[PDB]
């Protein structure tokens, strides 16, 4: 019918790490045909030329999509190669503004949530600190609303500012009564600007912040005990929930019989049904897949285009299922559409659920 | 018959730029050596065109490149350059860094900028900015509005699809027609500063009252004659000061060459990046020359390889060239050149500008060291 | 009218009775925005089956 291996390349950015630990656990759970037969380098995400090196090794060596990791100084090199090549990208990782369809982001978008959270709370004049790693896109998203709403933000790169840098306005900030800030980066640099920010804000009262990120229950937290900080972010994942946690039971026997998994980690466990997901759609529809091992080059001019890659595309992107981050379904354009993110709160280890947005309904709440 | 090859990489477009640089290998070309171009053009904005390109050059064995880049492509050129020892000399906006091997003949706006935004003692005004070209500048503004007390309403004007246009940029002015803002600055390439000051005639928002700083190196390369009788306030930045002889004899050149064989070039002004090119040209020239009266030998003499060669071992020349590249110091076009140690230019000075009635005329000058001077 | 265009003088506060029998017969639209008002007249009347 179609092969009986479907070899699948990986870009990861360690040798060990939770996301290979979830890849890894997710593949030994499949069952059917075609088996999935993971090819993977250790790269650094953000050189263009190792990247390069990687996805043409990996192109070249036949595989039939490549699942892995990407910072803003390689997304470009990867939508190009990716447009030009024909193999799909499924990445966790921050999705970018302008992409391709042959790029799969794993990764539900968070700007529009974020307005919204804003829009709640009335915000008017606030610090918004950001990645320069990702998020050079949200901000002007972000400058742009301000416009219309009139709204007073400052800008701060966490790449380029110094210890005194924050020093300095958190000097401004604390002039006036409630201080308001937004965080918008992932959960390594989150933590280690944490602790940077609980030092410098003394007693926290009158503190609101606002984390860009979908794992609000991954973050130290501990590192609020008796902060008067309020605290408010996202969750993707409910572990309680009956799909989630009769996996979590699943892997938790898995590794007794033989940690509390972040958000990258569920996207990659998610990653991998889908594309298990994608090729056995393949086999039902009865389209018949087959590559080079015969180190079929990279470069040419022009690209020449895998024929093959816009059939495992399309079911890439059809695909529609329930995982350990709620519905996993895809817009045409490639990024994840029909889900909910859940709105969490926190001021002295208060653990309450504000509510939830989605794409439809936008925010809802829940003498 | 001493031919030292060099790379040149052309943006799709830049048809007065080649005719430039064409115009300056005669005019600085010598019977010591002939600097042999090898000429790429191709879609600046495409990584994977420019390492082509790049690649493509290196293993011909060229002794330096002389190109552009865009935002989206100036890491592949930094990183390349910088790995492979292999020098880049180009008039595209400076590095957001120190990156080595990178001549950048285009003196930084951002001082002369702030600076003359303290003298018309601005504190509220409407910043246009384009994504497309970058955010640099406004950053160096946003950073400095609070020590300088300013209150910056910062519009994207970078995604516009020309099918609108017309909409869109009006719609932003009867927009601005919100919070009064009648104080403007532009900061867009000279074609996006032609459309939107077309749109601003337009709508009538040129008269007096309304003041708009042109953020960018070319004041008097667009067509300003347009906008000179409404009564508004135009200021803008210049480099090549026509004033000066060597600018007055090089154009006496330019307006004469046949169109045909120079497109671009049978003119009066000529766009500040075709004066960098031609002025690149004569930098790219001397260093070479130098390197030859100190008898510092840097001839190849196996093959470049592939750019894709691993491990990457640079050659041990490309340090010397870049030296010398980086100690020269001449007069051209764009003024005194001169670099320091990371290949931006110093000792540089940036003409300030206000439209008159009778046209532009300058009214002072931008110093690295004397900042911000009236003239009289 | 191009030059009143060219002067600024098609603003509000303006006002220009253009005295011949073909209002529309001209390119108005370029002056339509300025603010100035313009009045004219019209014989050949297109709302006429
Ligand atoms: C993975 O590859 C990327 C290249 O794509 C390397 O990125 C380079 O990272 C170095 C070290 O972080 C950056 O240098 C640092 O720059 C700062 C800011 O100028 C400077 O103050 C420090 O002294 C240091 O030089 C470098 O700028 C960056 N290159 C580019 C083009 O962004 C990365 O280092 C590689 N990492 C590993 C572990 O191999
Ligand atoms: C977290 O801080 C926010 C910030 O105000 C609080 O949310 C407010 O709740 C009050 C009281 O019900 C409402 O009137 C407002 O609608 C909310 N204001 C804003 C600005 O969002 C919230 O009470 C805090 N959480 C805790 C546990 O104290
Ligand atoms: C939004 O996604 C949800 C998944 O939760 C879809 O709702 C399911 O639709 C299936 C297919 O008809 C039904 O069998 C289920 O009962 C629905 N489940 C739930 C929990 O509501 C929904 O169809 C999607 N909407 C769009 C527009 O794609
Ligand atoms: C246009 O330029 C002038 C001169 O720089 C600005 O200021 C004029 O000169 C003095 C100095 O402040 C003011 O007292 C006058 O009121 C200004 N002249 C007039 C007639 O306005 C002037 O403000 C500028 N226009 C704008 C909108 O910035
Ligand atoms: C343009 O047209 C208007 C209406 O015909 C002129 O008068 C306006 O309407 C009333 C009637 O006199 C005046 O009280 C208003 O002051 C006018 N409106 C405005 C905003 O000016 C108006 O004078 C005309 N303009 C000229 C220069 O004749
Ligand atoms: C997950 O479901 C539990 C069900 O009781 C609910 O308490 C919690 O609010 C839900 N999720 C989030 C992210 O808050």
């Amino acid at each position: 019918n179609f092969p009986n291996n479907i070899q699948i390349g990986g870009l990861f950015p360690n040798q060990q790490s939770q996301e290979h630990a979830a890849f890894r656990f997710a593949l030994s759970q499949l069952t059917e045909p075609p088996k999935l037969l993971p090819q993977i380098d250790i790269v650094n995400i953000s050189d263009s030329f190792e990247m390069t090196y990687r996805f043409c090794s990996q192109f070249s060596k036949g595989v039939y999509a490549i699942f892995g990791f990407y910072e803003r100084r390689t997304v470009n090199m990867l939508t190009s190669f990716c447009g030009a090549l024909h193999v799909c990208f499924i990445t966790p990782s921050f999705p970018v503004d302008t992409s391709n369809q042959f790029v799969l982001q794993l990764r539900p978008e968070l700007q529009e949530a974020l307005i919204s959270i804003i829009d709640h709370y009335k915000w008017q004049t606030f610090v918004y600190i950001y990645d320069a790693d990702r998020g050079l896109s949200v901000l002007q998203r972000v400058l742009d609303t301000a416009a219309e709403k009139n709204w007073q933000v400052t800008a701060v790169n966490i790449l380029t500012t110094t210890e005194e840098g924050y020093r300095m306005l958190f000097q401004d900030l604390e002039k006036k009564k409630e201080r308001l800030v937004v965080v918008d980066c992932e959960s390594e640099r989150l933590n280690a600007i944490l602790g940077q920010i609980v030092k410098l804000e003394k007693n926290g009262i009158g503190y609101h912040y606002i984390l860009a990120n979908l794992g609000f229950m991954d973050i130290d937290l501990n590192k609020f005990k008796e902060s008067g900080a309020n605290v408010t972010g996202f969750q993707l994942v409910n572990y309680t929930d009956t799909i989630p946690a009769r996996i979590m039971q699943q892997w938790r026997t898995s590794d007794s019989r033989d940690k509390r998994p972040k958000y990258t980690s569920a996207l990659t466990y998610d990653g991998v049904k889908v594309m298990a997901e994608a090729f056995q759609s393949l086999r039902r529809q009865r389209i018949d897949i087959s590559r080079r091992g015969n180190a079929g080059d990279c470069l040419a001019n022009p690209a020449v285009p895998w024929g093959q890659g816009i059939d495992i595309q399309r079911a890439l992107q059809q695909v529609r299922f329930e995982g350990l981050t709620g519905n996993v379904q895809f817009n045409e354009k490639g990024r994840r559409t029909n889900y909910t993110l859940h709105v969490i709160e926190m001021k002295h280890d208060g653990i309450r659920k504000i509510g939830y947005w989605n794409e439809d309904d936008k925010f809802v709440p829940a003498y | 018959s001493n031919s030292i090859q060099i790379g040149g990489l052309f943006p799709r477009g830049a048809d007065q730029e080649y005719s430039a640089f064409r115009v300056g290998m005669v005019q600085f070309s010598t019977s010591e050596f002939r600097l042999t171009p090898h000429i790429d053009n191709l879609e600046v904005a495409n990584s994977f065109a420019v390492t082509n390109a790049f690649c493509s050059q290196f293993s011909r064995g060229v002794y330096a490149i002389f190109g552009f880049y865009d935002k989206k492509s100036v890491n592949t050129i930094t990183s390349f350059c910088g790995t492979l020892h292999v020098s880049f000399i180009t008039p595209s906006f400076p590095t957001d860094g120190t990156h080595p091997f990178v001549i950048q003949m285009r003196p930084d706006l951002k001082g002369a900028l702030l600076s003359l935004i303290e003298y018309y003692q601005w504190d509220k005004f409407a910043y246009l900015y384009d994504s497309d070209r970058g955010l640099s500048t406004l950053q160096a503004v946003l950073d400095s509005a609070a020590e300088k007390k300013w209150q910056v309403t910062a519009i994207n004007v970078g995604n516009i699809n020309n099918d609108k246009k017309d909409e869109t940029y009006r719609s932003l002015f009867q927009d601005l027609e919100l919070k009064k803002e009648r104080r403007v600055i532009l900061d867009c390439e000279r074609d996006k500063v032609n459309d939107i000051v077309d749109q601003v005639i337009t709508i009538g928002k040129h008269v007096k009252g309304y003041h708009y700083i042109i953020a960018n190196l070319g004041f008097t390369d667009g067509d300003l004659l347009k906008i000179q009788f409404g009564g508004a306030n135009v200021s803008g930045f210049q480099i090549v000061d026509y004033d000066d002889s060597l600018v007055s004899k090089f154009i006496e050149r330019w307006s004469t060459l046949e169109e045909k064989e120079y497109p671009g070039a049978h003119t009066a002004t000529i766009k500040y990046t075709s004066a960098l090119t031609y002025d690149a040209v004569q930098v790219m020239t001397e260093a070479f020359r130098n390197l030859r009266k100190q008898r510092i030998e840097i001839s190849r003499r196996g093959n470049a390889g592939d750019c894709l060669a691993n491990p990457a071992v640079p050659w041990g020349q490309g340090v010397e060239i870049e030296r010398a590249l980086k100690q020269v110091q001449v007069e051209g076009l764009s003024g005194n050149i001169k670099f320091d140690q990371n290949g931006k230019r110093i000792n540089y000075t940036i003409n300030i500008m206000e439209l008159k009635t009778n046209g532009p005329r300058k009214i002072g000058y931008w110093s690295e060291v004397d900042k911000m001077v009236v003239t009289l």
